[PDB]
DNA sequence: CGGCAGTCGCCGTGTACCTCTCCATGAGCAGCA
DNA sequence: TGCTGCTCATCAAAGCTGACGGCGACTGCCG
RNA sequence: AAGCGGAGAGGUA
């Protein structure tokens, strides 16, 4: 399995960042198997994709209100089950209104699951109209999401091998002439980090 | 360091011939690369 | 200090009534600390004569 | 300017005169330099060897 | 009916999920056997399940003579079907021999059926 | 956004010569008696 | 069935605490 | 025709 040379890595200042322009905390990551990185990602086909995507995520929240509504009764049910000695017969009222909220921690239960989902296809869709190339993808689940889902459109991986990857896939003739370009025309702390 | 590091790979291609799952494999390597970075430079970084 | 790990480790793994102090004590980090000391250390020192 | 130096750096003053003497000719773009001190430690390691 | 499909099923049964331990060389069988020991002691058998080291046997050639040897799958590996619980947790971790629990990132991972299965059917 | 001051890590710290000591272990696994 | 010769492995970690100046990345942090 | 490497301590100008 490919290594690094240790000389080009760890060294102040880290020569291998100034080349891929990453910081050294996330090449300490990286390397040393603790960190996703996503190394190409081919904009074409994720350009005229776009509509039925995320027509198939409204589905699936169709889905998701499916089994909502479903909840809903069910709990409006067992609630009526409560209640059906609430305020009409002899039981102490302290525990046959504290089910009330207990009631209404079940009613804030199918929320939960509701909102959940929400969240996990809205933040899956952002990252996947967000994906640029050298970017860190830590908690899996995430990376799981996005290689079962959109399982195309893009390559990522770990290690060594990855880093080997993004040294191949760079232009050093158009990195030169933007970093000229900011030296010639700029102010403040990008001149001098150009530089 | 010569020793520790031909024992490391032989061990990482045993485990990779025989269809081992992703999460040994690529600790195996995060082992070997450990090992390769302390051969050329022994305590630049962690323990020596 | 160092044998009361291994005595205390070693208590944890075996069977209830066969343990024995004549089998709970290691007494070889004692003498290796001792050899350690005696020799090859930096205040015992070569003599002048 | 058109003179293919990093701005920032340090050159040796011959060298300087020297393109510059060799820039106005087919064309025209003099570089701007400015005298530096150096300590003994810093003019050690920026040697050419 | 395929035997593989049948032991997957029956690991289904059982509860809990599977995690692997680094362990050292020579040391597989005695940090089985003080896990097992420890785990009956401290009265954490609600946690750990079942502590196994796949093993096969391989024909080692001793001056050309053909021997079954019995040869660990996974050299330093261990495999334990538990829950993650932190009681669990510490137990397993400070038992002689465990140096840690191998998985991504920081967060230890659960091996698939299938892998797992696929270390577990008699094969030496 | 825009600076910014404290912090943390790595670099260096005289030359030549003489004498003496010490340098891994613990468990495991055969091989006998 | 128990002394004793032959063999092998680097993942260890609870201990350590009396240097001091120069220089630069940088990083959380405040405005 | 056949070897000689590390660590520590004390001294001399």
């Amino acid at each position: 399995a490919p290594v690094t040379h240790i000389w080009y890595f760890k060294g102040v200042p880290s020569r291998l960042g100034y080349l891929l322009d990453l910081a050294p905390k996330d090449l300490e990551k990286i390397i040393y198997f603790a960190a996703y990185v996503i190394t190409s990602v081919d904009e074409e086909m994720r350009h005229n994709e776009l509509s039925t995507l995320e027509a198939e995520m409204a589905v699936e929240r169709k889905a998701v209100e499916d089994q909502r509504d479903g909840e809903l009764e069910a709990r409006a049910q067992k609630l009526e089950a409560d209640l059906a000695e609430l305020e009409a017969e002899g039981a102490k009222a302290d525990a046959r209104r504290k089910v009330r909220d207990g009631g209404e921690r079940e009613m804030r239960q199918i929320r939960d699951r509701a909102q959940r989902e929400l969240d996990r296809l809205e933040d899956i869709w952002s990252t996947f109209t967000k994906l640029a190339p050298k970017q860190l993808i830590v908690d899996e689940n995430l990376y799981r999401e996005l290689v079962d889902r959109y399982g195309e459109y893009f390559t990522g991986a770990m290690g060594a091998e990855s880093i080997q990857k993004l040294i191949e896939n760079f232009d050093i003739d158009a990195e030169a002439e933007s970093l000229r370009d900011v030296i010639r025309n700029g102010k403040g702390q990008k001149k001098l980090r150009a530089l | 360091l010569y020793r520790r590091v031909i024992n490391r790979n032989n061990r990482l291609k045993r485990l990779i011939d025989l269809g081992a799952p992703e999460i040994i494999v690529n600790n195996e390597k995060r082992m070997l690369q450990e090992s390769v970075d302390a051969l050329f430079d022994n305590g630049r970084r962690g323990r020596p | 200090s160092r044998m009361e790990r291994v005595v205390r480790e070693r208590m944890t793994t075996q069977d209830v009534e066969a343990i024995t102090p004549q089998t709970l004590i290691n007494i070889r980090p004692v003498v290796a600390a001792i050899k350690e000391f005696f020799g090859t250390s930096q205040l015992s020192q070569f003599m002048d004569q | 300017g058109s003179t293919e130096f990093l701005p920032g750096s340090l050159i040796d003053r011959a060298e300087f005169e020297a393109e510059n003497r060799r820039v106005v000719a087919e064309g025209g773009e003099p570089a701007a330099g400015r005298p530096v001190l150096m300590g003994i430690t810093k003019a050690s390691l920026a040697t050419d060897s | 009916v395929d035997p593989a499909a049948a032991l997957k099923a029956e690991l289904r049964s059982k509860p809990g999920d599977w995690y692997v331990v680094h362990s050292y060389a020579g040391y597989e069988n005695k940090v089985k056997a003080n896990l097992e020991t420890r785990v009956q002691n401290l009265d954490v058998g609600d946690y750990i399940f079942q502590v196994e080291v796949p093993t096969e046997e391989v024909t080692e050639i001793k001056n050309g003579q053909r021997k079954q040897v019995n040869r660990k799958v996974l050299p330093g590996y261990i495999l334990v079907r538990m829950d993650l619980t932190d009681d669990s947790w510490a137990a397993v971790r400070n038992t002689p021999g465990v140096t840690g629990f191998v998985g991504a990132t920081s967060r230890p991972s659960a091996l698939a059926l299938d892998d797992v299965v696929k270390f577990l059917l008699p094969r030496g």
